[PDB]
């Protein structure tokens, strides 16, 4: 599942999983965000490419 | 490691290789309360030193 | 074990 392989690699940058587990719901939000932010920044642009 | 359950019993292994252990708290640690892990489940955590420690 | 046998 999704949520334990975030899990693990929280584990591989040396933070304990139970701040992933506790902070679940703000982790998925600002990941959703940064993603809305990546995809209007390639609809108003000129030269990104 | 991750929590395994055979069908009816609770483990803890390594993820390359099937190896299942008892759930004691020597193999875990305590962080929090139960109502914020989406996804936890009830078992017991079974204390390695004290049935044979009650001098 | 062999020293808290208290
Ligand atoms: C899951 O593991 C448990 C514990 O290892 C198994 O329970 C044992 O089952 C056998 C026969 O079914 C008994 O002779 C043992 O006494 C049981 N041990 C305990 C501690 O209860 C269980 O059978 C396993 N389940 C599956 C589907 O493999
Ligand atoms: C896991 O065990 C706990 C008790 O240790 C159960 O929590 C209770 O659930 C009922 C049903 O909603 C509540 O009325 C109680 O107030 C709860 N107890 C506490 C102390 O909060 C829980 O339901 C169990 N989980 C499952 C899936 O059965
Ligand atoms: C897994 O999905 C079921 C429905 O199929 C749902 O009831 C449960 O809350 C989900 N568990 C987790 C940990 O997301």
């Amino acid at each position: 599942p999704f949520a334990m392989q975030m899990a693990y690699r929280f584990n591989g940058i040396g933070v304990t999983q139970n701040v992933l587990y506790e902070n679940q719901k703000l982790i998925a939000n600002q990941f959703n965000s940064a993603i809305g932010k990546i995809q209007d920044s390639l609809s108003s642009t000129a030269s990104a490419l | 490691g991750v929590f395994v359950s055979n069908g009816t019993h609770w483990f803890v292994t390594q993820r390359n290789f099937y190896e299942p252990q008892i759930i004691t708290t020597d193999n875990t640690f305590v962080s929090g309360n139960c109502d914020v892990v989406i996804g936890i489940v009830n078992n017991t955590v079974y204390d390695p030193l004290q049935p044979e420690l009650d001098s």
